[PDB]
């Protein structure tokens, strides 16, 4: 069996979601942020955020809505996490003790139904009388908001309508109803239905289905005033209710797709709207009264403020003040102004929140000499790409470099001082036959630039037709200075070309350093690449010059250094190339045993290998023979992120599942079929997505830090901005903090009335298993959190094993020193 | 001639890797070096000399080479070690089966999520394996082990039935006692679970359907560790086992000793609402407790879900593509 | 795909045994022993005659590539039978079908066996398959027996006194190379086509076409009277040869 630690080094900083209510008092107006397991909770001031109370939940935050039943005085929240754990919680605060009530709670899911594509939606009825969830293709649950549903049981009413995009509670009605849009083969409609708690079914809704465009994404909820709902697209958003119908086809919003909206006046006359390219718009909904006093909807205008962050959620919050949570890029607070300002902009920013953004790939380096290492991060996307460089000195100082367009891969080049970064940015095809970019990025503001001019793939006699307004992707590789971040070159790419793997490395006896991407050929209309270039840079005197270019048949994923050779996988094949002294790649030995092989690690002269559903597969050069052996595969089928070599048996491994799986050698040499067979020891749902493991440390390094329990240390970046630490421990060490675990978790009270063991168990939709191998470091570390009569309670009845002392027992104090010595790795 | 097997060594093979580990031996990828064509070599080992050649080695050497279709795999010839010069008691070398190469299988796809499959995708399926499963019954073979795993596919969406290494005749005139529990928990039919032991080909239909269902919700249907909490399982769903829908049930040796919690009803129609009329009532047919009353295989193919269905059109299953890497 | 396994009368005179010095009369007495103690043994273990014969099948279709001056009859009698135990699913444990072939034979027969049986025995297991090509799958007379018995309709006393008499001759055609020279379709109309010689007994009444003289014909086609008279010449041999008579 394999023991190992992790613990978090930044928590979640993507914005997966916000919403304003009043929800800590019936008087102060609440900002509610969502990050990944997080709940950030805010009070608006004049001048901005007041934060109040941030608590963790075990599960990651699918719904977030506030709601106001009658008889309370405030507003209460509803979550519900993405394993289908369903809560209702509620503020209150003593003097100066907050905690969070959970007033309800229960877990939703049915045996049987499929997921759906748009995903959990969350919607609550204007009058508070149910929760609806729409969880499963065909099916709609209803949550009923009685006082006496405690456990939240909930029962489903059969949908005919199977694939369902958008919906919400309508305003106005006469009973609950739904308006959403669906897709069947005939395009997209809207139609609707009311909710019966008293007959447990839909019944004809108020009015009659409506064809709408193709791509309609969003509903939105008019209120009172108007009433119906506004349907949000690609090129059109039109207005229904009942007999009226509106459509405006505003030529600006073509250019860009909308992805969320927000409320700005509570009668629902002014609404905001914001798309992927960063713009925010302002939806005017101009009134008409007739002499009868009725107030109908006379006209839709759109309205260009200026520009945000590329924003997840939007929420107005008073005056002229709008949060904007970004996933993509970095948060803001920004004013709206009445009067614009001498560039057109009506939007003006006033702070900005620290995202570390999807973090693609990272390096560890140490630039000052100092022992620690500082994290150099490939972070964001397009407008909010960035480069992050992150160091330890109790918060995290970190360096944000503006790229305005996407990192893709980052190597560190110390021979040259410099970073090698891979990148991407959008051009659209324009009236030239060629194409224009949206903005300058990077790769157009190097201070040199080259263009590939190769040959390889010239004699084409293909056909890729092109429209005018499709986005194509340029890839770029950025040599970017070390000590000023400025990019000193940019080596576009071959049309078409896609880099995606970079390493920088000496080979065979040549002593220059290279910089060497691994490249693919790709085309609409291929499933898989079916072209590839390897192409070898040398970066000197302030010029990039193409030492060598190689032309493999596919895409080269990954490539490694290998003992001065260039391990490169090409599709299936995992290939092992020597450098002449012609300087040119030579074939030496083929792996050909994988459907892709995404992911590649190297320890000596063993090799792991990462396939999309393959799980991983530990090979071996065998220098006498000048090719490659299978030593183990890991058979139970998992789809691969990331992967990292612990040491000489272990091997971590990252599920797109939001889970860690760790592979040993069996290490029983009796039959050929044992040692052949990886055995799975460590399974852990991190909750987060992993794309890049790198050997490292942050910490300050003075030779004088006492030896931590812990050994190793393999960093990780993920999705949503997260960076977490793995490391290993000792039988005894492991034993000590998984009892302590168990102790804890009868100790401390979960949001949600959330069990800890169900959290991080292992959970693919076919499979769940209990965790094992794994120490949640984050519940270790909150034994310092804990009151002193806690403390006390956890450490009864403990004790430790195999030591000076077999058997020792634990005390309060002792455990507060294990704990804070752990604390110390990161 | 191209009949005499045994002799032919696995030299004439370069192998790739192991694809897997079989129950009897581990299943190697190989390339022969004479066509190019890709097999996959099961391990036959006689060294434990236990008792010999392996008996589900011997099951699927005698029912293979009878068993011509489509969707049951072929195996092309079995192949030997180098073995010892004129001295066959020091010979230990194993044997190796070899089968055509399948891309897939149907468990690894499903497990990583990435496929995405439509109601004709599966309709294609689906009746690809009922005709290989009544051109194996029509031949009074019995599987007795339907798994995702043992469903291998082609990316061309060709699907081919695997493991028969638990199959065994079926007389229907003289019922004879065998092996009690066969099908894996999964995928039992309640029959097994009530240890029938004189089993009708009807225990392979019960698992298509878990099949059928499976591929509509990317999820097992009943999934459990306990032979009892799958039979409470499939209670919940298809009703609990009772006189009425199952006449002959108090036979069945476990049928008092093993007990749902409570009576339920059958729920199969709403629980899976989301599922195509057409393809609903497949479900209910395959997935009835009472093994008499439950549909065969050429009743599901003579379906309004399947018989319209052409083999022409194949349709391949979603290729995960660069972007989805 | 599929291999052949007939040859005609004429080739036995070059089997391997023939081709080492050992007479016709020797060969056939050695298989007539090999089949019988085949037969023997696994009456005694309980074995269904399908498992029997199949045994007998690959016995018999070994020596035609092997000598018997090499290969022991009675080891590869019961490797046979072990495997066919676990073709025909009516499986034993080899330590069983020894202890049964030790109490069979005589000390100088189990001495081929030599100083460990179960051994002598289990490393045969892989010669056997090679040899018969892993073509493990066989049909027997029996199974045709009834298939066109039940489509004869008459006294029911006379033809079941047919089907008996016809079985009997099955179980005895196993000691010859009958097995290696016509398919089982064609041997259970011989015996059938015999038994009703015996019984004076017209059969052509029995069958759907009364008129057809010829009834072999609407089960085996392509069967000339030549080949019937054949099989009948070499079944009753095996009687005129030993003591025994024709069971009627
Ligand atoms: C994956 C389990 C499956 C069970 O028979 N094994 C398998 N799987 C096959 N599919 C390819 C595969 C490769 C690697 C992992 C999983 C599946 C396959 N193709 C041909 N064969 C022969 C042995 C019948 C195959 N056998």
């Amino acid at each position: 069996m394999s023991y190992n630690y992790v613990v978090t080094a930044q928590k979640p900083t993507a914005v997966n979601g916000c919403v304003t209510g009043h929800f800590t008092s019936a008087e102060d107006l609440n900002l509610l942020i969502a990050k990944n397991t997080r709940l950030e909770i805010y009070v608006v001031t004049a001048e901005g955020l007041r934060p109040v109370k941030e608590v963790g939940m075990y599960g990651k935050i699918a719904v977030m809505e506030l709601f106001r039943p009658k008889g309370e005085s405030k507003d209460l929240l509803f979550i519900l996490t993405a394993k289908y754990n369903a809560c209702i919680l509620e503020y209150k605060q003593s003097g100066e003790s907050i905690d969070i009530i959970t007033r309800a709670h229960g877990n939703v899911q049915d045996r049987i139904g499929r997921p759906s594509e748009t995903g959990i939606i969350g919607i609550i009825d204007p009058e508070c009388r149910m929760i609806g969830l729409r969880l499963y293709d065909g099916l709609f649950k209803v949550i009923p908001l009685d006082r006496d549903n405690k456990e939240l049981k909930a029962f489903n009413i059969r949908l005919e309508e199977l694939h369902v995009i958008d919906v919400k509670f309508l305003y106005g009605c006469q009973a609950p109803t739904i308006c959403f849009v669906y897709q069947d083969p005939q395009g997209r409609h809207v139609k609707t239905y009311e909710v019966s708690l008293r007959e447990k079914e839909f019944n004809k809704g108020p009015w009659k289905q409506e064809n709408v465009e193709a791509e309609a994404s969003m509903v939105i909820a008019v209120p009172e005033p108007f009433g119906g709902a506004i349907i949000i697209g690609q090129e059109s958003i039109t207005y229904h209710n009942g007999d009226k119908y509106l459509a405006i086809a505003p030529p600006i919003i073509k250019q860009s797709t909308i992805v969320c909206h927000n409320r700005v006046d509570p009668n629902g006359s002014r609404y905001l709207l914001g798309d992927m390219e960063g713009r925010l718009f302002m939806l005017l909904l101009e009134k008409e009264e007739q002499m009868d006093g009725t107030v109908t909807l006379k006209d839709l205008r759109v309205e260009l403020l200026g520009e945000t962050s590329i924003a997840e959620c939007l929420t107005y919050l008073d005056n002229g003040v709008v949060f904007v949570g970004s996933r993509l890029g970095d948060s803001q607070l920004v004013k709206l102004n009445v009067d614009s300002n001498e560039q057109g902009s009506y939007v003006v920013a006033m702070e900005t929140f620290t995202n570390l953004g999807p973090i693609v790939d990272m390096c560890v380096v140490d630039l000052e000499r100092q022992g620690q290492g500082q994290l150099v991060t490939c972070s964001g996307a397009f407008k909010e790409g960035s480069l992050r460089i992150i160091r330890n000195g109790q918060k995290l100082h970190i360096r944000t470099v503006p790229l305005y367009e996407s990192p893709r891969k980052i190597c560190y080049q110390e021979v040259s001082q410099c970073f090698g970064v891979l990148s991407s940015r959008i051009e659209v095809q324009d009236t030239s036959g060629g194409t224009t970019a949206l903005r300058p990025s990077a790769s157009t503001q190097a201070l040199s630039s080259s263009v590939s001019s190769s040959k390889l793939f010239s004699s084409s006699t293909a056909p890729h037709e092109t429209s005018f307004g499709e986005e194509v992707e340029v890839h770029n590789l950025l040599i970017i200075d070390q000590h000023t971040f400025e990019v000193l070159h940019a080596h576009q790419f071959l049309q078409n070309e896609y880099a995606l793997s970079l390493v920088s490395c000496k080979l065979g006896k040549d002593p220059n350093t290279y910089f060497i991407v691994g490249t693919a050929m790709v085309y609409p209309e291929e499933a898989e690449p079916k072209q590839g270039r390897i192409v070898v840079f040398q970066y000197s005197d302030g010029k990039l010059q193409t030492v060598a270019e190689k032309e493999v048949k596919g895409a080269v994923y990954s490539m490694v250094e290998f003992n001065g050779k260039l391990l490169a996988s090409i599709n299936s094949t995992v290939r092992l190339y020597e450098w002449t002294t012609e300087k040119e790649l030579r074939t030496e030995c083929n792996h050909y045993n994988n459907i892709m092989a995404l992911y590649l690690k190297t320890k000596g002269d063993f090799i792991l290998v990462g396939d999309l559903m393959r799980s991983v597969l530990l090979l071996a050069y065998k220098p006498m023979e000048g090719n490659f052996e299978e030593i183990a595969r890991d058979f139970n089928p998992n789809w691969m992120s990331a992967v990292e070599i612990l040491d000489d048996d272990n091997f971590l491994g990252a599920e797109n599942a939001f889970n860690l799986f760790v592979c040993q050698k069996d290490s029983a040499a009796t039959t050929d079929e044992e040692r052949q067979h990886l055995q799975e020891v460590g399974l852990f749902h991190l909750g987060e997505f992993v794309n890049v493991f790198c050997h490292g440390s942050l910490v300050m390094q003075n030779l004088g830090e006492t030896s931590t329990p812990t050994q190793g240390s393999v960093l990780f970046g993920t999705v949503n901005g997260m960076i977490g630490l793995v490391t290993s421990l000792s039988e005894s060490w492991y034993n000590l903090l998984l009892d302590m675990q168990n102790r804890l978790n009868k100790v401390i009270k979960s949001v949600g009335k959330i069990e800890h063991s169900f959290w991080r168990s292992f959970h693919t939709e076919r499979k769940t298993e209990p965790a094992t191998g794994f120490i949640d470091g984050d519940l270790i570390e909150s034994f310092l959190d804990i009151s002193r009569p806690k403390m006390q309670e956890v450490v009864a009845n403990l004790q430790y094993d195999d030591g000076s002392g077999m058997k020792r027992e634990a005390t309060a104090d002792d455990l507060i020193k294990v704990v804070e010595e752990l604390t110390r790795i990161h | 001639t191209e009949s005499d097997w045994g002799k032919r060594c696995v030299d004439k093979f370069d192998i790739i890797g192991i694809i897997g580990e079989g129950t009897y031996g581990q299943v190697y990828k190989a390339k022969d070096k004479d066509t190019g064509e890709l097999v996959a070599l099961k391990k036959v080992r006689l060294d434990n000399e236990k008792e010999g050649f392996p008996i589900t080695a011997i099951r699927e050497i005698k029912i293979l080479r009878q068993l011509i279709h489509r969707s049951v795999v072929n195996m092309k010839e079995i192949v030997t070690d180098k073995q010892d010069a004129l001295d066959f008691k020091k010979d230990k070398g194993a044997f190796y089966l070899v089968f055509e190469y399948m891309d897939h299988d149907l468990m690894g796809l499903l497990e990583s999520g990435l496929v995405h499959f439509s109601e004709d995708h599966i309709k294609s399926f689906m009746k690809q394996l009922m005709e290989g499963l009544e051109y194996c019954h029509k031949k009074n073979f019995l599987h007795r082990d339907i798994k995702c795993s043992n469903i291998l596919l082609n990316n061309s969406g060709q699907i081919k039935l695997a493991d028969f290494g638990l199959a065994r005749l079926y007389n229907s005139e003289e019922s004879r006692p065998y092996t009690n529990k066969v099908i894996t928990l999964w995928y039992r039919p309640p029959e097994l679970l009530l240890g029938e032991e004189r089993y009708t080909p009807a225990i392979d239909v019960w698992s298509c359907g878990c099949i059928l269902g499976e591929l509509f919700t990317k999820k097992p249907i009943f999934q459990a560790n306990l032979e009892l909490a799958q039979l409470e399982l499939i209670s919940r769903l298809c009703g609990s086992p009772c006189p009425a829908v199952w006449p002959d049930v108090i036979r069945l040796p476990y049928f008092n000793t093993m007990k749902p919690k409570k009576q339920y009803r059958r729920r199969l129609r709403e629980e899976f609402s989301f599922i195509p009329s057409a393809a609903l009532d497949l479900l209910d047919h395959m997935l009835t407790l009472d093994p008499s009353k439950r549909c065969t295989a050429e009743q599901t193919l003579q379906s309004d879900f399947l018989k319209d269905v052409e083999l022409s059109k194949m349709a391949p299953p979603d290729l995960p593509h660069w972007q989805d890497c | 795909t599929k291999p052949c396994w007939y040859w005609d009368k004429k080739d036995l005179a070059h089997t391997p045994s023939q081709l080492e010095g050992l007479d016709p009369a020797t060969e056939a007495r050695y298989r007539r022993e090999g089949a019988r103690f085949i037969f023997d043994v696994g009456t005694r273990l309980g074995l269904h005659y399908d498992t029997l014969a199949t045994g007998i099948i690959y016995f018999h279709r070994f020596y035609m590539f092997h000598s018997f001056k090499q290969f022991p009859r009675y080891v590869t009698g019961a490797c046979c039978l072990f495997l066919a135990g676990k073709v025909e699913e009516t499986p034993k444990k080899c330590k069983d079908i020894i202890k049964t072939a030790r109490s069979l034979l005589n000390d100088v027969q189990f001495g081929q066996f030599g100083d460990d049986p179960k051994e002598e025995v289990m490393v045969l297991e892989r010669i056997l398959l090679q040899t018969i090509k892993f073509d493990l799958q066989v049909e027997h007379p029996y199974q045709f027996l009834l298939k066109y018995a039940k489509q004869l309709k008459g006294d029911k006393n006379k033809i079941q006194k047919l089907v008996q008499m016809a079985w009997t001759f099955v179980n005895d055609s196993l000691c010859t190379t009958l097995s290696l020279q016509w398919e089982p379709e064609i041997i259970a109309v011989a015996v059938m086509y015999l038994a009703g010689r015996l019984c004076k007994f017209e059969i052509q009444e029995w069958t759907s076409k009364p008129m057809y003289r010829r009834w072999w014909e609407q089960f085996v086609q392509d069967v000339p009277v030549d080949v019937l008279e054949d099989i009948c010449h070499q079944i009753l041999d095996l009687y005129s040869q030993g003591k025994q008579q024709m069971p009627h």
